[PDB]
């Protein structure tokens, strides 16, 4: 697969958020119970609630693609759909909005990614949700200061940066330490108050985030220069358009 | 220096151009004197009716970054955005108010039926006549029954009829009161195009009362007209009232020679006549009066179009009658404030008019391509090189609008034609989704997606130049931030050429009345005297409540 | 024939049918079987007796929570069913042996009605079905208990509901597949204006039978539309085709090689994969690193696409055994195989704008709803023409649960009549038969 | 002595058996203090706008006869036609938006998602904080995303969300702030009816700003109330702003426990939703609130549903909606003044209780036929016997209307059904053609001579109960003079029943509320207090211009 | 020109509209290519066609 054209590194990290046989870097370790309290869809050790009975516990009609296609646990256990949301910050983020629901379905099964310029959604079985969250979290995909996760309030993806180079939060769920230079997730996505924060560890330094960047910008990798990928672009609106008349 | 750049400067603290600020400080909606009149009006108005309303207390708190002034473009008037939100800005409701309660209403058929059936004589001595029965007839007043209760003068005081004809002569003949005159109005090459398009033609602009279309709906304006137009004909031309001749007037009237504003709606968005919904975006940049007065900059007739779309289609029509609550008005404002699209047009006609010279680009892809991508990536680069500006334009979809609409409008400058500006329309979303990662909103690029392909489409729903199109398109009947762009794009290539009107002349003409309450000559303006809450509108009720 | 191509035709199993059919053998046009499910959809009604009884013995009648104290009426309705039943046939037919159906369902609590094709044949639209019936039987309760000319009119409104002070039957107790010819989008919406639900109720949420129902109605509705004429008529077949008749089993091969741990990426590498094989697209030209692919046949490529769209569907959502993921299905799908090959996503983009609004429309408060409850008529999901709304339906038909608005919510009379008709039910087994006994005449 | 005989009396210098009089020696309008505002008033708009306008002089002059004073019936008060022209009279502008403005939607199903699909609790606690929350965002207010621009509070002070239920345990741990008391509200009979009714569900009635169904239309209400019950659910019950789930709460929300005011209406009189024309006859009797206070006096219950109904169906409906100009007003009037209607009425109502006792009659053809003719004639014979009640309702149609809405009143509360009653008043209509040899206006018995075969008929759009049929029941369309007392006819026998309402207990409770600007409760009170110019409407933009 | 529209394409059709629009795609299209008009131009041949259908 090529996934995506151009010769910037934006247009190769995009690639790399895509392919599934591109190992994404882990810059921190979160614990089972920090993703579950991060999430805040149940309390760390509470029962996984059910939506519907198990699919065991349940008659599937005989269906040859229900056979053919193996549910996710979530789905065999009957959990509820519940999500993460992140905001990424137009001023180099790693992620962006549509470089994560591109990437999450190919990345992930089962899987309902939103995209929105300020939030970028996926929605998923409870346990699924997870394990793709722990991965979101620890890998390159987040920074903890040019990344938030907000299931609402999610103002901030195009607003200037604080003193500390923190993006902005209308409800400060990540709390930047200046005495440590860490940042800690004093609240979960929804906004409610953690018992005991969650180290989300150190900002990534302003050169490696335009390392990992998959933005266009004039002060970071100009769209306009990555030829390529604009002539894929126009070639698309072209035929496109082309197809939709369709009597040359 | 940028045409944005004042706002932006009264808006922040920090220079445009530098990227940290400071938040939470700012002690929330206490930092705005709107919010703070807000808080003490919902405490006044829960304790008054015994329940909980208007509570900053509700929800998340506002203000926790700037919240900012507007300047209005084209003037020196900044306002809070509550300020610009149609419901308490009266001049909005006024405008709306304006077009919902105007149709257009031939006298050809009338005055055949009048000589050829009734056998009696037309003449401008009995037009006028007719004219002088119909302002008394038009807000609610008798003309042949005893006994009769009318409405009261002072509640109906903008409804009027008056008639414009390309014939100069016959113009002349009737008493100017009642009469438009093209060739006051508008500049002379625009008066001949007009006057050759209406010919001997007679047609009225009846305005029905504000305080009856606010009571009521847009479907009642052309049955009011024809009511009233029926008695009038009754009357000054002294048929039986009530005979079968009169209903040949009633058909006349309210079918066979009327032109309404919008077109009714299919059941899902049920509606009559007369509503936003139904009004084409060709028929939205000629109600827009700024191409008789702004000929001469083609980026200011086809920006002010933008503003009288962008608050008509995106707040008071998708942002109440398909919505409601809070609201679009931000998703509009984008259009019209700050001098952003401004700057982002006046670059691309220059770009166009060096590169090309207005209206001299080949009407074909290779222009799309060049025009409305060269636009898109300097629209871009504008909320990379200013942080202050991106912080300002916060929503993806208020930029993915004001940079598509420069990119839109440009080529047709370049082109000539609506159909490739629409093209480039969708190039820019296109470009500018991959450019940064993101767009607008979670539905806001369905009609972009489809876009390129129905540009040039032909088939039953899908096919159709760009001037008939409207909020009923299929593609475009749901999403903010394109129908009033699309208006403009609309006036792009017609204000280039500088022609008189973009798709119907009578329409064009039907607005250019200085007896109209609301100024169509100046939409951005009136937004402004409506947000400084110094807009005096039609329909209220002070005479006949209590002080 | 008009048109050159052939297709090979599978089951729903995955088993080859008859190979080397022309493709026009499976146009609406041509294809007795779809004259049959359509002709069919158009006069079948489903009649609520027990409903029409619990209204009367209540006076519950003319919308939601609507009654009139006074008017109250105990009939046995459910208790004379077959005499009611049979006096109400009589009327309904045309003659003895034409086809009208009548057919007593749950003990005499529904009844499955098919109104003769006679009343069609001299008849502008389908309006019919539901007027007929309902005065039909309106008639037979009122004879079979000698109602008074006093208390009728409460049988009227029971049956048929405020109609016609509103426009619809609200508050009807018959239901059709259907609806009334006012709510059209556009002239020719009318077989688009079917609820996905309605199609998972009939196909008793069989995934691969619910994809066929879906496209047959989608694709024949091109055809009432305009739409599938001249330039246009090859993309819509071989759309029918290869969405929603697994013709090649190329939707079925391809969600046999992802099922176990394929995503929506990996479907979309298989397909781009599947194509260069069959010859359907060839590297154009060559960038850094990156490979062009063009076309010399569009509607085939897009075809293809729109196999492997389906394909993806199944595979994510019948992962999740949710639907809701199908919006984000028909969008991502779609963008991405854009830039994994250059070439234009299924109809040309259409499918990608459906599915933005799709998405936000059943992810918002604006409007909408969850994906059972949309439609080829719905403005949200009318801009496809074809290609879109049966994932929905195979997307639902995989949902384990997760819907408070269901087929059995919304469709509960759907569901419990209209499947039981064999074509409607297994409209893929009998439009592929038809298509194989047509193979030679086409 | 007869009701009206007061009316009459005030109206002219001679005794109301007087067949004689002298005209053309009053003055014409100069005899008339209303007319004499609107002539000066007319000369001020003329000069300020530079169009003729009012002008007393065009057309035939008006007051050749008495222009007569009207008593609005129940009250003391006698004011001038003009006064009860809709235009004219801020109360009857006002009951149509309170209508208009609101919807009822349930909270059972989106109680059902937040359990079932969120696995969250839902309790009397959660539903007061959602109800503050909705209280907050419903005017237009936000209560999630950061920089949002909102109403100003005093300029929607008029819109809220209630809830009711028919448990009165769970009504009581609802914050009582935002709870219709049906126990409060409705006598005990009544408030046990209803509360079996609703039961455990949990309804809310939602109220959308004035302002805004004045700038937009009646179906801007049920998706505004959407919008703001979805932004609430979002908070309350802390979901994610904008998953699957939401979707849920939106179709629920906007179809699926949604209950309008009114139907949308077909393409030749296209309207959307709560629009007059959608409203059932039962559902406007039951909106009137006369019900439970006036319980005990069946046919006050009855005329003050027709006074709403020959009102809203009449002045506003038919008279400016479907036509418009001078309009209605004394078409309706002839049902709500001078107690005419109410003497007519009585009569019945004392006839059927002395002859059979109310509802004690047979439901068949000789009730009708007993009944219907006695009052017929009764009607008929006073004006005969008084040539000044003969004079006051001059027009044909207004005595058919009053004459059949007492003889179909009078047959209901006999037979205790309305079908028969509807009988009644279609023989009414055929005795009153053949005793006087004249009825209404050209085309006033459309329906009345499809009547009688239609009152039983079953066919597809023949056949209705009384209580479904409304202003788009086919052959009731486009006529005067028959919605509102149809409205009357639909109430009458459930009045006689003592029935807690006629068609639907929700509406009956939606509008049994304190916090409503119009009062319910006393329909022909307030008219005659907007009439005074003493009612004070909501929706004025005085807050937000100069003066 | 007079039209009428195959009774095959009825038989498959829930009403009547096939009638209008077959006709109006056929002739639009056929116009387009008698004299090759442009992808450009084409969508006043629609226009002339069938009106402001669908915005009307
Ligand atoms: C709750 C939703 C889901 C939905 O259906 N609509 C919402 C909310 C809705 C509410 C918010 C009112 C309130 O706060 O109580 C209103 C005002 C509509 C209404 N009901 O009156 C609105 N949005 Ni929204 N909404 C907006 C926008 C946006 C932008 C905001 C991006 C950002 O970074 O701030 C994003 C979409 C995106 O990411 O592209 C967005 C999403 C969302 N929008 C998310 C909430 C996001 C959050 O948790 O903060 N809106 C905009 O992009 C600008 C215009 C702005 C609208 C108000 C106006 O026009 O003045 C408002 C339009
Ligand atoms: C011109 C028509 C034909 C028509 O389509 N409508 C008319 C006139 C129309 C106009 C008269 C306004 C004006 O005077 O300028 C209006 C007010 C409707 C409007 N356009 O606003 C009206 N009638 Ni008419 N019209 C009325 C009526 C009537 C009665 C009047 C009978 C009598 O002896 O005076 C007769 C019909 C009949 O004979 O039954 C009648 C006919 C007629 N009516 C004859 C004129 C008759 C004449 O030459 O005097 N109206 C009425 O019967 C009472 C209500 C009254 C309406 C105003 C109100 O409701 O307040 C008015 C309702
Ligand atoms: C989709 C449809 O909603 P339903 O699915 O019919 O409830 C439609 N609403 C809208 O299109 C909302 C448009 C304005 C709000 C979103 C602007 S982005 C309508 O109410 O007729
Ligand atoms: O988040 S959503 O895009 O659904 C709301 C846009 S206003
Ligand atoms: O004169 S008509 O009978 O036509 C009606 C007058 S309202
Ligand atoms: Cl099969
Ligand atoms: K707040
Ligand atoms: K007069
Ligand atoms: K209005
Ligand atoms: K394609
Ligand atoms: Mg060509
Ligand atoms: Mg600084
Ligand atoms: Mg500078
Ligand atoms: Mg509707
Ligand atoms: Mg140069
Ligand atoms: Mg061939
Ligand atoms: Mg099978
Ligand atoms: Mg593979
Ligand atoms: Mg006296
Ligand atoms: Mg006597
Ligand atoms: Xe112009
Ligand atoms: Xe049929
Ligand atoms: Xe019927
Ligand atoms: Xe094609
Ligand atoms: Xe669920
Ligand atoms: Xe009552
Ligand atoms: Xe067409």
């Amino acid at each position: 697969a090529q996934y995506y054209p151009g010769t910037t590194k934006v247009a190769q990290n995009r690639r790399n958020f895509c392919n599934p046989e591109y190992e994404l870097e882990k810059l921190r370790e979160i614990s089972d119970e920090d993703v579950v309290k991060i999430l805040g869809h149940r309390a760390p050790g509470e029962e996984y609630p059910s939506v519907h009975p198990p699919l065991e516990e349940m008659d599937e009609p005989e269906d040859a693609i229900r056979e053919m296609v193996e549910p996710i646990d979530g789905a065999k256990a009957g959990d509820r759909v519940r999500y993460i949301q992140f905001t990424d910050s137009m001023y180099f983020a790693p992620a962006q909005p549509y470089v994560r629901s591109r990437a999450y379905l190919c990345r992930y099964r089962g899987a309902d990614a939103g995209t929105l310029s300020g939030r970028q959604i996926i929605e998923t079985r409870e346990r699924d949700l997870e394990k793709i969250s722990k991965e979101l979290l620890e890998t390159e995909f987040f920074d903890p200061a040019r990344s938030g996760v907000r299931g609402k309030s999610v103002h901030g993806h195009s607003l200037r940066l604080d003193e500390d180079g923190m993006m902005f939060d209308m409800l400060r769920r990540q709390i930047y330490n200046k005495d440590t230079g860490r940042v800690e997730m004093v609240k979960n996505q929804i906004g409610d108050e953690l018992d005991e924060p969650v180290d989300l560890g150190e900002p990534l330094d302003e050169e490696t985030l335009m390392e990992k960047t998959t933005i266009y910008r004039v002060d970071g990798e100009a769209y306009r220069d990555d030829v390529e990928a604009v002539e894929i672009m126009q070639r698309i609106h072209v035929l496109r358009s082309q197809g939709g008349f369709n009597l040359e | 220096d940028k045409l944005f750049i004042n706002a932006l400067k009264k808006k922040f603290e920090e220079s445009p151009e530098e990227k940290k600020t400071t938040f939470y400080t700012l002690g929330g909606w206490k930092q705005s004197e709107r919010k703070t009149e807000f808080v003490n009006a919902g405490k006044e108005v829960a304790a008054k009716r015994g329940i909980p309303q208007y509570n900053p207390d509700i929800g998340t708190p506002l203000g926790q970054r700037v919240l900012m002034p507007y300047q209005v473009s084209t003037t020196d008037t900044y306002v809070e955005g509550d300020d610009l939100h149609f419901v308490n800005n009266a001049a909005m409701q006024q405008m709306w108010d304006d077009i919902r309660r105007t149709v257009i209403v031939g006298l050809n058929h009338a005055h055949a039926v009048i000589e050829k059936r009734l056998g009696k004589e037309v003449t401008p001595e009995t037009i006028t006549h007719y004219l002088e029965t119909v302002n008394h007839a038009m807000p609610g007043a008798a003309v042949v029954q005893e006994h009769m209760v009318e409405t009261h003068p002072a509640l109906v005081a903008d409804s009027y009829v008056k008639v414009f004809t390309g014939n100069d002569e016959i113009a002349d003949e009737i008493d100017p009161a009642f009469v438009i005159d093209i060739n006051k109005q508008f500049p002379e090459d625009q008066a001949e195009t007009l006057k050759a398009e209406v010919g001997d033609g007679i047609w009225q602009v009846v305005r029905i009362p504000t305080i009856v279309s606010r009571t009521c709906d847009g479907a009642t304006t052309s049955r009011w007209s024809a009511m009233q137009i029926g008695m009038s004909m009754i009357s000054a031309y002294k048929q039986a009232a009530g005979e079968a001749a009169t209903g040949d007037f009633a058909y006349a009237a309210k079918h066979a020679e009327v032109i309404h504003m919008g077109t009714y709606l299919p059941v899902r968005r049920a509606r009559g006549e007369n509503e936003p919904g139904g009004v084409p975006f060709g028929y939205l940049a000629d109600i827009c009066q700024s191409s008789r007065v702004n000929y001469e900059d083609p980026v200011r007739v086809s920006l002010d179009v933008v503003a009288t779309g962008a608050m008509l289609y995106d707040q008071i029509w998708l942002g109440s009658y398909m919505s409601g609550g809070v609201g679009f008005t931000q998703y509009a404002t984008a259009a019209y404030t700050d001098n952003i699209l401004d700057d982002f047009t006046y670059f691309g006609k220059e770009y166009v008019e060096d590169k090309y010279g207005l209206c001299e680009a080949p009407n074909n892809m290779d222009t799309v391509l060049d025009v409305a991508t060269e636009v898109t990536f300097y629209g871009l680069e504008q909320y990379e090189e200013y942080p202050a500006l991106l912080e300002d334009q916060f929503g993806g979809s208020q930029r993915a609008a004001v940079v598509a609409a420069a990119a839109g409008c440009s080529t047709a400058f370049a082109t000539g034609n609506a159909q490739t500006g629409l093209s480039g329309w969708y190039l820019s979303m296109y470009l500018h989704k991959e450019q940064h990662s993101r767009l607008g909103f979670y539905g806001y690029d369905l009609q972009d997606q489809c876009g390129a392909s129905n540009v040039f489409s032909i088939r039953g729903d899908e096919g159709l130049p760009l001037e008939l199109r409207g909020p009923n398109y299929p593609n475009y009947a749901m999403n903010v931030g394109h129908q009033g762009e699309y208006a403009g794009i609309s006036q792009a290539p017609h204000a280039a050429r500088g022609d008189a009107f973009v798709f119907n002349p009578l329409v064009k003409i039907a607005f250019a009345d200085d007896n109209l309450v609301f100024d169509f000559t100046n939409v951005r303006g009136e937004f402004a005297k409506g947000a400084l809450r110094e807009f005096e509108p039609a329909g209220e009720r002070a005479l006949i409540t209590p002080a | 024939a008009k048109f050159e191509d052939k297709v090979d035709l599978y089951d729903d199993r995955g088993n080859l049918v008859e190979e080397q059919v022309p493709l026009e053998a499976l146009s609406p046009l041509r294809n007795p079987a779809i004259k049959s499910i359509v002709q069919g959809i158009k006069r079948t009604v489903a009649v609520n007796l027990e409903g029409i009884e619990n209204a009367l013995k209540t006076a519950k009648v003319g919308g939601p929570a609507c009654k009139i104290m006074g008017r109250e009426l105990d009939l046995d309705i459910v208790g004379n069913a077959e005499s009611i039943a049979a006096a109400a046939k009589e009327m309904i037919q045309v003659t003895e042996d034409d086809d009208t159906n009548v057919e007593l369902l749950g003990g005499g609590k529904r009844a499955l009605v098919q109104v003769p094709s006679a009343r069609f044949d001299v008849a502008a639209e389908y309006s019919a079905a539901p007027l007929v019936t309902a005065t039909a039987f309106v008639q037979a309760i009122i004879n079979e208990f000698d109602v008074s000319m006093y208390d009728a009119n409460m049988v009227k409104a029971a049956v048929l509901g405020r109609y016609p002070q509103s426009v619809e039957y609200m508050g009807a107790n018959i239901a059709t597949m259907l609806d009334i010819p006012q709510k059209l989008e556009g002239p020719g919406y009318a077989l688009r204006n079917i609820m996905v639900n309605h199609v998972v109720a009939a196909t008793l949420k069989n995934t691969l039978q619910a994809a066929a129902l879906s496209t047959i109605l989608e694709q024949t509705a091109m055809f009432e539309m305009g739409d599938a004429v001249g330039a246009f008529e090859r993309m819509h077949l071989l759309g029918l085709a290869y969405q929603g008749m697994n013709a090649d089993n190329l939707v079925f091969d391809l969600v046999k090689a992802n099922g176990k741990e394929g995503t929506v990426g990996s479907v979309i590498a298989d397909l781009v994969e599947r194509a260069l094989e069959d010859g359907v697209i060839k590297v154009e030209k060559e960038l850094t690193d990156y490979k062009v692919y063009g076309t010399d046949d569009l509607a085939m490529w897009n075809a293809y696409a729109a196999a492997g769209l389906m394909a993806a569907t199944m595979v994510n959502q019948g992962a999740a055994r949710a639907a809701q993921g199908v919006s984000s299905t028909l969008l991502y799908y779609n963008d991405l195989i854009e830039f994994e090959t250059g070439l234009p996503s299924v109809d040309f983009g259409k499918v990608e704008g459906t599915a933005v609004g799709f998405s936000f429309f059943s992810h918002s408060i604006y409007g909408g709803g969850g994906p059972g409850i949309f439609n080829g008529n719905h403005i949200v999901t009318r801009h496809s023409k074809g290609f879109a709304i049966p994932c929905v339906a195979a997307a639902m038909a995989l949902d384990a649960g997760t819907q408070m608005f269901s087929p059995e919510a919304t469709s509960g009379l759907i569901k419990e009549v209209f499947s039981q008709v064999d074509e409607f039910r297994e409209p893929l087994k009998y439009v592929v038969e038809a298509a194989a006994e047509i193979k030679n005449e086409i």
